[PDB]
């Protein structure tokens, strides 16, 4: 049974786009519908890492459940993840993606933090996160509070850090800043490790799944 | 918020290797998230890009022209430069130096320059440079606003540049395009229009710099 | 490798109007497409990116629209300072390739010019060449007939024109006329006019000058 994206992309669905709540969620699936001019896909400017891989593996499964990897209110109590984007504005006021968080400063701290999942659901867990990239100098102290900040993500197949590349650029939806999306597969067994001082869209639902 | 100063010769002979600096003031040359392009325009016709540099150096030629063209970063003078050898009358052109931003989700690699310089122009020709004589267009003949200018003869090439009393005078400036006289050398004037009531206590100067001859002309524009 | 067609090449229209231009690459290029502007002696300045993105600084009434094979940029009501040369960019492939451009000039009302005469330096004249320059300032349409006289005699083969471009805040041109003679040829005659007929003008403008006065 195909899977109708309606107005919105990959990136948008898999996200938690406001405005791709619209849809129809759904367990299984053969093929996926998108139409080529989506409308409404990733909300905030950036880059979507390894796209039509993405698209390529979520082509074809046979279960699909969402669920909640960081849930929202125990996960982060030292930091603000309530930052929100006119960007990403539902129904006229100002949102999020609802599978991310933008943790920002509190009590103008930004502390070192290390949060880790293990799969125990015996199905291939998808997991989605941000790096932000703010277009000036003032905007990382406002944030993070750190000039110099990192973000490392680090699997038993996946190994990246990541440091924010931090200048001015051209305005997609009077945004300068960028976020860049990046998503791995989490084996039932293997544990995925996030450690930052800054930058972190952090995941909030991730999505267990199989292709057969 | 950033600057891009192009400087070169204006006059290249051909078959010899045209050399451009972008001065860059603002950002780095070595922050990794730019890159540095250049661009040129030949007479009447559109845009052609030259290619792009990363700090770290990864490079990418417009196959057009990949066989004739490097370019290289100068930390120590925050500069980045073009090179381009073997040049005939194709390559005069207005060339344009730009800053990028790397943004993969809505621009291919190196491919959206976003702040440009203004552009210097390359004479490829093997006739030499020449420098301009300047004359007074005196006030004398009126109705409330005098009219004055410099007459910028006899130069080649392209192109002069002219500023009135070293640049404090803009308000009512007309620098006209040069014509091409039958000498092979170009003209024009410079005209600015001023109250009547200053002709007699303010002092009028026009400022003509012809970089192609390495030249640089001033002129007092006194009433008739 | 990917070429782009932009149209029209020229175009003119009155302040307050409509004004668009499209753009077609040569294959389908997604939302890769943005848009310049080029003013006079300025630096090449990018309004629209990524096919419909208003960069800062860009007045709203700038808009870019379309995509695949087809992108329209419109100004939904024209200004002075709207002069210039717009050009389409594709970002889909390298390397980056430009439409041929669009130059918009401006329609206003009718304005007369200016006429004055600049008689020749006595420096210039050591050197054997006489330049007159007859000068319109600030009038509109750029259409203009400028003749020389000299005693009377109609002058031809031996003047030059010159126009600005279009200014930035009032939409006018301005216009120069050079005659230019051997001194010794400057030297047989005594009167010297420029006459201006103009759209602006109920009946032709004629300024003069006796040599040696």
């Amino acid at each position: 049974a195909p899977l109708q994206l309606g107005n919105c992309s990959v990136a948008g669905w898999i996200l938690g786009n406001p405005e791709c709540e619209l849809l129809i969620s759904r367990e299984s699936w053969s093929y996926i519908v998108e139409k080529p001019n989506p409308e409404n896909g990733t909300c905030y400017p950036g880059h979507f890492a390894d796209y039509e891989e993405l698209r390529e593996q979520l082509s074809s499964v046979s279960s699909f459940e969402r669920f909640e990897i960081f849930p929202k209110e125990s996960s982060w109590p030292n930091h603000t993840t309530t930052g929100v984007s006119a960007s990403c504005s539902h129904n006229g006021e100002s949102s999020f993606y609802k599978n991310l968080l933008w943790l920002t400063g509190k009590n103008g701290l930004y502390p070192n933090l290390s949060k880790s999942y293990a799969n125990n659901k015996e199905k291939e867990v998808l997991v989605l996160w941000g790096v932000h990239h703010p277009p000036n100098i003032g905007d990382q102290r406002a944030l993070y509070h750190k000039e110099n900040a990192y973000v490392s993500v680090v699997s038993s197949h996946y190994s990246r850090k990541f440091t924010p590349e931090i200048a001015k650029r051209p305005k997609v939806r009077d945004q300068e800043g960028r976020i860049n999306y990046y998503w791995t597969l989490l084996e039932p067994g293997d544990t995925i490790i996030f450690e930052a001082n800054g930058n972190l869209i952090a995941p909030r639902y991730a999505f267990a799944l199989s292709r057969g | 918020q950033v600057q891009l100063e192009e400087s070169g010769p204006g006059l290249v002979k051909p078959s010899e290797t045209l050399s451009l600096t972008c001065s860059v003031s603002g950002v780095s040359v070595t922050s990794d998230i730019y890159y540095w392009t250049w661009i040129r325009q030949p007479p009447g016709k559109g845009l052609e890009w030259i290619g792009y540099i990363f700090y770290n150096g990864d490079t990418n030629y417009n196959p057009s022209l990949k066989s004739r063209v490097t370019m290289s970063i100068d930390t120590s003078k925050n500069e980045f430069s073009l090179r381009l050898t073997s040049v005939t009358a194709a390559d005069t052109a207005v060339y344009f130096c730009a800053r990028g931003t790397e943004d993969l989700g809505y621009c291919s690699s190196g491919s959206c320059p976003n702040h440009w310089g203004q552009g210097t122009l390359v004479t490829v020709s093997s006739a030499s440079t020449k420098g301009p004589s300047v004359f007074p267009l005196a006030p004398s003949s009126s109705g409330g606003t005098a009219a004055l200018g410099c007459l910028v003869k006899d130069y080649f090439p392209e192109p002069v540049t002219v500023s009135w009393n070293s640049g404090a005078l803009t308000s009512g400036v007309h620098t006209f395009p040069a014509v091409l006289q039958s000498s092979g050398l170009y003209s024009l004037s410079s005209v600015v229009t001023v109250p009547s009531s200053s002709l007699g206590t303010q002092t009028y100067i026009c400022n003509v710099n012809h970089k192609p001859s390495n030249t640089k002309v001033d002129k007092r524009v006194e009433p008739k | 490798d990917i070429v782009m067609t932009q149209s029209p090449s020229s175009l003119s229209a009155s302040i307050g109007d409509r004004v668009t231009i499209t753009c077609r690459p040569s294959q389908n290029i997604r939302s890769f497409l943005n848009w310049f502007q080029h003013k006079p002696g300025k630096a090449p300045k990018l309004l629209i990116y990524a096919a419909s993105n208003l960069q800062s600084g860009v007045p709203s009434r700038f808009s870019g629209s379309g995509s695949g094979t087809e992108f329209t940029l419109t100004i939904r009501s024209l200004q002075p300072e709207d002069f210039a040369t717009y050009y389409c960019q594709q970002s889909y492939n390298t390397p980056p390739t430009f439409g041929q451009g669009t130059k918009v000039e401006i329609k206003r009302t009718v304005a007369a010019p200016s006429v004055f005469i600049f008689p020749p330096s006595d420096e210039q004249l050591k050197s054997g060449t006489a330049s007159v320059v007859c000068l319109l300032n600030n009038f509109y349409p750029r259409e203009a007939k400028v003749q020389w006289k000299v005693d009377n005699a109609l002058q031809s083969g031996n003047s030059q024109e010159s126009v600005t471009e279009q200014d930035s805040k009032d939409s006018t041109y301005s216009l120069s006329s050079t005659l230019t003679l051997s001194k010794a040829d400057y030297e047989k005659h005594k009167v010297y006019a420029c006459e201006v007929t103009h759209q602006g003008l109920s009946s032709p403008v004629t300024k003069s000058f006796n040599r040696g006065e």
